[PDB]
């Protein structure tokens, strides 16, 4: 796990060399940019359930095999672990907003993820499909105002879409 | 019936010319995607009853082709409906494995339009079966592997149109 | 070598097994287990992940105010059309025709269809190489 | 041609044409 | 799935043992009761439409605003009203697998488990469903030692629900 | 019909139809008065003949219509009983032209494809037919019974 | 598998009131029924200590033959003798002892990105070996609910229902 | 194939007389063309031309 | 294969979602489970309504006649000190 | 694990249905047979030590290379072992005849073992040969009358042979 | 487009392109960097170049709606704004291809023949195109805003 | 008679879509040529005579059907050639021109075949004169342009074969 500040630091590292000066001002327009960053992140864990639910329900309408009887999400259980993956990828995708590095997401979510679901059986298309449709169900309550006050996140909420589709494309 | 191995090695003979660059780029482009195709067909092969079950209750289950009058009335009819709807998924996922369409028109788009007529059956409600069952077909083999599969249904349905 | 893994080296089983009921060793290697997966290098200055610095939002739509060989390019053109269209504009006006035949399609359908290409029935004129 | 056979006329069906709210 | 007779194979697996005859009594037990759930079963699935619609039916008496309110929890829509009726018979159903089985092992693996996290994440109630499960006890119509066979699994559903 | 497959079977053996063909076209025909009166029974007994046979056929068969059976809830248990409107017309089709012609090109040929690729139980569909049967059947006299009754078990014989 | 249907309030219970240890309590994870159903029932019994040595003994199993060696003990004692023999190594009492939890002991090298796949990922609950007979499927001839009239829920591009929440937003207005 | 035009009991008999190896091919073929099963569908709608 | 096992006469070992084979013993495919249904007789066409296979109007005699004899000149060979595995 | 009761309705989950009334009558004449069933199962328990014993000497009567140094069952670490697997595969051949399905058998110990043997140097042939003795131990055993009533149980002694045929070509 | 009738204008007098033709190809095709920004502007402006399009038609023509009018009640309203869809989309097509060719022989060639047996007011759905156009052209600068009005008093002269 | 912009703009149409990103992706191909086509067409109109006469001094001048019995003896049927040839040379201009073979069998290959067959005009003495004619013409207009008008030359020779 390493965050973006530390990713410069342990390329610099493998130089040998220490941080130039533009390396420090690249470095401080990160932090000017901090309390944006806490609000994205803040705006898409005090709706977690909302994205989860909302995203699960759109996607059995969309796919309603799943839900048949000898289905994927076809139990109690199956069905309560069907809404788990969908907790924990919006976890690890929300932990590496705050880090702007997406280290954490693919040393301890991403990784082996497309090997568990073939040994399964999962439909890794189908969970492509699910993350997709909590993504723009994040960029969309990203950028309202909504007690922020107004500004510019254009940049931010284009980095936030990438670790969504990071995760998808690692998973099929 | 030609796969994209044997087009491009048409293509690259009709000329007399060996295989340059051009041509291996576009063959090391397809064996780069020979993972994807084989898991796709074995998919779909594992599905084909359930696609296709999938693909008449979305599209054409209970419009009034199903109903008396209908295209599709006698047990007969609707019987020849869901053999007829396995050679689109079935031709479908042969184009998907040899990347090229050529054995669609080859063995099923050649006399199809011209025989639809004779019987009289819609053509359009054909096209969006095959539609329909091109969108559950994008379920199951994902997402890239549905845009493969995907490129040869609307093949069919362009020229069944 | 070595023995092959778990054997413990000189008490294998098969040392004088008789060659009628002997079963060949399956063949087994440390990949299936974990410490021999390959870690992200990280010592050479290189981490695998991905995270801020990375991530770009490029406005492709908006490239810039194009370029000026589509303007300059531009307002040449519509000065060589602006003197064909609005004479091709008031041809339509007050060409004004009465109405010939029975309404075919409600209360128009006349003789003439409406806004038909002239160009297309006239332009292709049936010509005789020595003419005769 | 048989015991249950179409006709084009016959056919009374929204299936050649496609209003998919009959 | 939770059988008798899985459940003495299992005494005897989980020592390494051969089956002796503690567990030979707890089979022979199961196919004296069978007779009695073996009808439950068949009477339950004969009657089992009959049964659905009317429960549904006594949701909607006593929870009037589940036909009301908008939203996607209740069923106010055609399209909500099929998949409560739907939910109604997914309880019945795993009732007379329980009785065929002789044991609380069908509902247990594919209903109870993980059952209230879907209503807590959905928005269901189990209230709805112990009203829907009060009504086919009341009105499956049996009697003697069918009924108790029927009744000792429509109140197991009901107290993993309370 | 028995005047079409009587023709058809002479038509391909090169050859005008003999006495046994056409001492059975003339046996049909003076049989054709008593077949209608038959075929007038069943026309406006389907109120009964459908509903009590679809009565029977979910009390030997409560799976079907239980919640996991194919004809569950409102919908499909009225298209359950729609395809016994359907069987039922057909038998009266059958009677009138004294054969299963009409039945075997219709709601035969290849109905276990269908009924597979519908989902539906073809033997549950069965059950139905002959619980249609009993009902036709106490409608109509001994010598009539034997006609109703012996056009079902032909469809009950094709549908498994 | 954290649902409440899979809890063991009793075993929790003992622990908070220092009755049992952590030692314990591992061992009646082990030995539950939730753990009997959804992971025993579906292993055979050499890729069963696969799973016990991943997560009781927090480190990956050595070779192909430290798999054979200890399934025996499972066939022969049953499950509660493989989890007496596991939790009295030296390689348990040396790292966790009585009192800590287990973990994945050495995942990561200290200065790099990548980790070592955790095993909750790299084992989930069922595998190949079971594979062709517990995976579910998609079109399983199920008979579910219908949907009568498709094409009025996604119209076409000449109909005039796609300009139809326009009239009232226009009105008169 | 015979799915889609039969009914199952038109030629159930040839084909297990066949797969018993009864019967060979050639007997298998001509006992298929001349079973009502091919007159229903080659020989009824067209003509002797 | 869905009739068969809908209709409780035999269930077909199919494949599993990605199309690997099913099996029951992960050695070799399309291996089934088997147990007190497929030696019980008296339902062999079971839920397929009048069903009629062989001697439906008889109950078929016990034939509990278990005994080995000496089969002179057909007992089968194989070698001696060894076992006959397979090629 | 699931016996022949609970294997009807694994397989009526996968279609979502109830029971149809052919297969509750087929479920009646498992019950019917019961007692019967459980005598099959009491007299090859009674005498699992007899039928494990006489079926291993006469096993390496006809191949004597098997305790010969360097054979498969020479020393006594090695010779406990083969026993010890006799007793194994019929204690789990008696659990399949206890629940009227092989599920039991072949999770808990037919699957992986082929793959196990083959790791190990032990001949799955000569294994195979072994099983094949205690078939015969046992269904001479199961139809002998001794304290049973006289009746027919020949379709229960098919169902035990043919759970010893199937530990026989899965080992090998 | 400008390049298929400079063809076949070339075409029928038996000779190839004068200067004056192919330097206006050349022309165009160097224009045709601006002609997709001007397009691509009116591509996702539809919601509101069609609504704002139906607000000033019904303050213009309150008949056409109003009971009695062609498009009254939900149904036809929404029917009353798909045609200007439909004409605002072949703007788009006339922009790009540099001509009214791909509004001349789609909505334009025998309108009136339609909407006549329609029962539509041929001249209220003239009042439509140019609310559209005061729209449009309130979306664009004043170089462009003489091209895209441009095309649109094209569709309103032959629409009368 | 569509160039690339009108097929661009149908098929986009047929399905009632907007010109997406792969509509205009393909137009923008198109407006790249578009400074190549002219130029093209240029050279070609000054030295139409130039081409025709190359092409049949090259391929068909001498062989016998240009002496007696030949087809193309007497100077009525010889002029009718230059007169045919200039049509192959200029509705080929248009082909490359408006990016779209469809000018071509509209105006040109429909019923042609036909025609040749009722004259009696050897096909394959025609198709050689075109790829002569299209050996010439990427002379002029260079490579690439070469390949664009020749492009839609072996389409009339393919049609007309
Ligand atoms: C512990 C949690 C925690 C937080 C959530 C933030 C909360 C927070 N955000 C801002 C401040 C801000 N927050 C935003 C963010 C946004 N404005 C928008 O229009 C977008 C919707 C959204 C992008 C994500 C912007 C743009 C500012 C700066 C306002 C400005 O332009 O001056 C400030 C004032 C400091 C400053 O202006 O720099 C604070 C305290 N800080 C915290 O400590
Ligand atoms: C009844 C007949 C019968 C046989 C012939 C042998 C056949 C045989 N030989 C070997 C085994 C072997 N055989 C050789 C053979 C040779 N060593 C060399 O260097 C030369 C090539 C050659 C000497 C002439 C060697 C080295 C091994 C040991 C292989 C090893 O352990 O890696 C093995 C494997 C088991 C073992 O370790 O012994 C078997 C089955 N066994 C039998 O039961
Ligand atoms: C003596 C007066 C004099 C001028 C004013 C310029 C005027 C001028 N600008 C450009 C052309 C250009 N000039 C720029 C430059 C820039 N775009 C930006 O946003 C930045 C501010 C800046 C770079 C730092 C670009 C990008 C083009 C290309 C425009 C295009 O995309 O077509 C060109 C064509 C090619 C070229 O020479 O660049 C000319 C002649 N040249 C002159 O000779
Ligand atoms: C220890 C296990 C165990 C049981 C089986 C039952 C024991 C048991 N079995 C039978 C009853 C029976 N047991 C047998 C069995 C056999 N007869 C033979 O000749 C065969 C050798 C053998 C079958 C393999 C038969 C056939 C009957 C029924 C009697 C008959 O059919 O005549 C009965 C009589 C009850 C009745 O018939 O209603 C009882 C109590 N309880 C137990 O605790
Ligand atoms: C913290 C990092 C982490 C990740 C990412 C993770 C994934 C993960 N998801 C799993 C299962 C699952 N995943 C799904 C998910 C889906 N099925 C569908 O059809 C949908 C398309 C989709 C989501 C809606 C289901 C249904 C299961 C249960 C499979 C089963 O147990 O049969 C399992 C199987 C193990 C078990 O259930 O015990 C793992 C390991 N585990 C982790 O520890
Ligand atoms: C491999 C390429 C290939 C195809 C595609 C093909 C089609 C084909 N479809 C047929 C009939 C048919 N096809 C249908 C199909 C339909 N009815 C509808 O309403 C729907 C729109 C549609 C299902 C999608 C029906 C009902 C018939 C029977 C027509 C009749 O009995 O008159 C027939 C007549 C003979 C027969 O079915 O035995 C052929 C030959 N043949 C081929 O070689
Ligand atoms: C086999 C074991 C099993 C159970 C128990 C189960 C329950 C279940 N019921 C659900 C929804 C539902 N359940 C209801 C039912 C009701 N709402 C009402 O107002 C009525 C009072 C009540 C009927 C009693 C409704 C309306 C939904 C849809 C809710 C939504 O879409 O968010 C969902 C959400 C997924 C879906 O939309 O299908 C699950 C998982 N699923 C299972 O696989
Ligand atoms: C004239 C010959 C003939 C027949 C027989 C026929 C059947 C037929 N049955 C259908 C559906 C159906 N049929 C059933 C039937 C049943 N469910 C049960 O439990 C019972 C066992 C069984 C009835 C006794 C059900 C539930 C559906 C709807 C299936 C679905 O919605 O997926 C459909 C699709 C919907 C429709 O168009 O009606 C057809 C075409 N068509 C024909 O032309
Ligand atoms: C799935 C249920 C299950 C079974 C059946 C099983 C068998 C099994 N048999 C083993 C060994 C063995 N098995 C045999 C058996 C034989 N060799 C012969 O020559 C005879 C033909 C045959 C006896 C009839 C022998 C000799 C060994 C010892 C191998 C060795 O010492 O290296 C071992 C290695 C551990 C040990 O015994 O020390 C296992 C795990 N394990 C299980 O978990
Ligand atoms: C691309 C060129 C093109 C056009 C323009 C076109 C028009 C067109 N307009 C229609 C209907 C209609 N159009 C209107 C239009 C109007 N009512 C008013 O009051 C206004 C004056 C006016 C709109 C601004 C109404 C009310 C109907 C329905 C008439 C009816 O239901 O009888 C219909 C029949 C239904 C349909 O298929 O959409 C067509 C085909 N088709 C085309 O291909």
């Amino acid at each position: 796990m390493l965050d973006a500040f530390a990713k410069v630091v342990a390329q610099a590292d493998a130089r040998g060399e220490f941080l130039s000066n533009t390396q420090i001002d690249a470095l401080s327009k990160m932090v000017k940019e901090g309390n944006q960053r806490l609000d994205i992140v803040n705006k898409v864990t005090s709706n977690a359930s909302a994205i989860v639910t909302n995203s699960a329900r759109a996607l059995f309408a969309e796919q309603p095999q799943l839900i048949q009887p000898g289905g994927n999400a076809y139990t109690s259980r199956r069905m309560a672990a069907c809404l788990r993956d969908m907790e924990i990828v919006l976890r690890y995708v929300s932990y590496a907003m705050i880090a702007g590095d997406s280290s954490v997401l693919d040393d301890r979510c991403l990784n082996g993820l497309r090997e568990t679901y073939q040994a399964l059986g999962t439909p890794g298309s189908s969970v492509a499909v699910a993350i997709q449709k909590m993504k723009d169900a994040s960029v969309a309550l990203a950028n309202d105002t909504t007690g922020t006050p107004i500004g510019d996140c254009s940049s931010l909420v284009a980095e936030l879409a990438g670790y969504f589709d990071r995760a998808a494309v690692s998973v099929v | 019936m030609q796969d994209a191995i044997t087009s491009v090695i048409n293509a690259a003979d009709v000329q007399g010319k060996y295989l340059d660059a051009n041509s291996v780029e576009k063959l090391r482009g397809y064996f780069q995607t020979g993972e994807l195709r084989v898991r796709a067909a074995a998919t779909i092969a594992a599905n084909a009853a359930t696609i296709i079950k999938e693909a008449v209750a979305k599209s054409l289950l209970y419009s009034d082709i199903t109903r008396p009058g209908g295209n599709m009335y006698t047990t007969r009819r609707y019987a020849a409906c869901i053999r007829d709807l396995d050679y689109y998924l079935r031709y479908a996922t042969y184009g998907m494995l040899a990347g090229d369409p050529s054995i669609l028109d080859e063995r099923v788009l050649n006399g199809l339009k011209e025989t639809y007529n004779s019987l009289g059956v819609p053509i359009g409600a054909t096209i969006q079966a095959i539609q329909a069952m091109k969108e559950v077909t994008g379920s199951l083999v994902g997402s890239d592997a549905g845009k493969e599969m995907g490129l040869y249904f609307d093949y069919i349905c362009s020229g069944l149109s | 070598q070595l023995a092959p893994p778990g054997i413990p080296p000189g008490e294998d089983a098969r040392n004088n097994q008789s060659l009628r009921q002997y079963v060949a060793r399956p063949v087994e290697t440390y990949q299936k287990r974990s410490f021999a997966t390959p870690l992200p290098l990280t010592w050479t200055g290189e981490t695998e992940t991905v995270g801020a610095f990375d991530v770009v939002v490029p406005p492709q739509e908006k490239d810039l105010p194009v370029s000026g060989e589509a303007t300059s390019a531009f307002v040449k053109y519509s000065d060589m059309v602006r003197a064909e269209r609005k004479a091709a504009l008031q041809a339509l006006l007050s060409a004004s025709a009465a109405g010939e035949g029975r309404p075919t399609c409600g209360a128009e359908g006349r003789k003439f269809v409406s806004n038909a290409n002239p160009v297309l029935v006239n332009g292709v004129k049936c010509v005789e190489y020595w003419r005769k | 041609s048989g015991y249950g056979d179409y006709s084009y006329s016959t056919d009374r069906t929204k299936g050649h044409v496609n209003q998919y709210y009959v | 799935m939770k059988t008798p007779i899985t459940e003495a194979i299992a005494t005897a697996d989980n020592q390494g043992r051969f089956l002796s005859n503690t567990e030979l009594q707890a089979v022979n037990g199961r196919y004296q009761r069978a007779t009695a759930s073996l009808t439950a079963a068949k009477a339950l699935t004969g009657s089992a439409q009959r049964l659905i619609t009317g429960a549904a039916q006594a949701v909607y008496n006593k929870f009037p605003y589940t036909t009301q309110m908008p939203g996607p929890a209740y069923a106010s829509s055609a399209i909500g009203k099929a998949k409560c009726a739907r939910d109604i018979g997914y309880y019945l159903r795993m009732v007379t697998y329980c009785l065929v089985v002789g044991g609380t092992g069908p509902m247990d693996e594919y209903l109870v488990a993980g059952l209230e996290e879907i209503n807590r994440s959905f928005d269901l109630s189990p209230s709805w469903y112990i009203e829907a499960l009060q009504y086919i006890k009341n009105s499956h119509g049996l009697s003697g030692q069918v009924a108790n066979e029927a009744n000792a699994y429509i109140d197991y559903a009901i107290n993993t629900l309370s | 019909s028995i005047v079409t497959k009587s023709i058809v079977n002479a038509d391909a053996e090169a050859r005008y139809l003999s006495p046994g063909e056409l001492d059975r076209i003339k046996s049909f025909v003076l049989s054709g008065q008593r077949r209608l009166r038959i075929a007038q029974t069943l026309t406006e007994n389907r109120e009964r003949i459908v509903k009590q046979g679809g009565q029977q056929l979910f009390q030997r068969r409560p799976d079907v219509v239980s919640p996991g059976g194919n004809a569950y809830g409102e919908e499909m248990t009225a298209t359950c009983l729609r395809d016994l409107d359907y069987y039922l017309r057909l038998v009266t089709y059958g009677i009138i032209a004294g054969d299963v012609t009409p039945i075997e090109e219709i709601g035969l040929v290849g109905v276990k494809e269908m009924y597979s690729a519908l989902g539906t139980p073809i033997s549950g569909v069965a059950e139905g037919i002959r619980c249609m049967k009993d009902v036709a059947c106490s409608l109509l006299s001994g010598e009539d019974a034997a006609e109703v009754g012996f056009y079902f078990d032909y469809t009950l014989a094709a549908m498994q | 598998q954290i649902l409440k249907s899979t809890k063991q309030p009793f075993l929790e219970s003992q622990l908070r009131f220092n009755q049992i240890s952590i030692k314990d309590f591992i061992k009646g994870l082990v030995l539950s029924a939730p753990f009997r159903d959804l992971n025993y029932n579906v292993n055979n019994n050499y890729r069963f200590v696969e799973i016990c040595v991943q997560r009781v003994l927090g480190r990956d199993i050595y070779n192909e033959r430290e798999k054979i060696a200890w399934s025996i003990i499972i066939a022969t004692q049953g499950l509660e003798g493989f989890i007496d023999t596991l939790l009295n190594t030296q390689e348990y009492l040396s790292n966790f002892g009585d009192s800590i939890v287990p973990f994945q002991r050495r995942r990561i090298i200290p200065q790099r990105s990548k980790g070592e796949m955790p095993f909750n990922l790299k084992t989930p609950r069922y595998g190949i070996e079971f594979r062709s007979k517990l995976a579910a499927t998609q079109f399983s001839w199920a008979s579910p609910i219908r949907r009568f009239r498709p094409q009025e829920q996604q119209p076409k591009a000449g109909d005039p229902a796609l300009f139809l929440n326009m009239v009232q937003e226009m009105g008169p207005g | 194939d015979i799915s889609t035009f039969v009914i199952g009991n038109e030629i159930e008999n040839i084909k297990i007389q066949f797969i018993k190896g009864q019967i060979s091919v050639k007997e298998m073929i001509n006992a298929l063309g001349k079973s009502s099963v091919y007159l229903k569908e080659f020989y009824n709608p067209y003509p002797n031309i | 294969a869905n009739v068969a096992g809908q209709e409780k006469i035999a269930t077909i070992s199919g494949y599993t979602w990605d199309g690997q084979p099913q099996t029951e013993i992960p050695g070799k495919p399309f291996v089934k489970s088997i147990g007190a249904m497929d030696y019980m007789d008296g339902v062999e066409g079971g839920d397929v309504v009048a069903a009629k296979v062989g001697a439906f109007w008889k109950p078929k005699a016990p034939k509990e006649v278990p005994y080995k004899r000496p089969m002179g000149a057909n007992t089968p060979e194989l070698p001696y000190n060894t076992v006959p595995r397979l090629v």
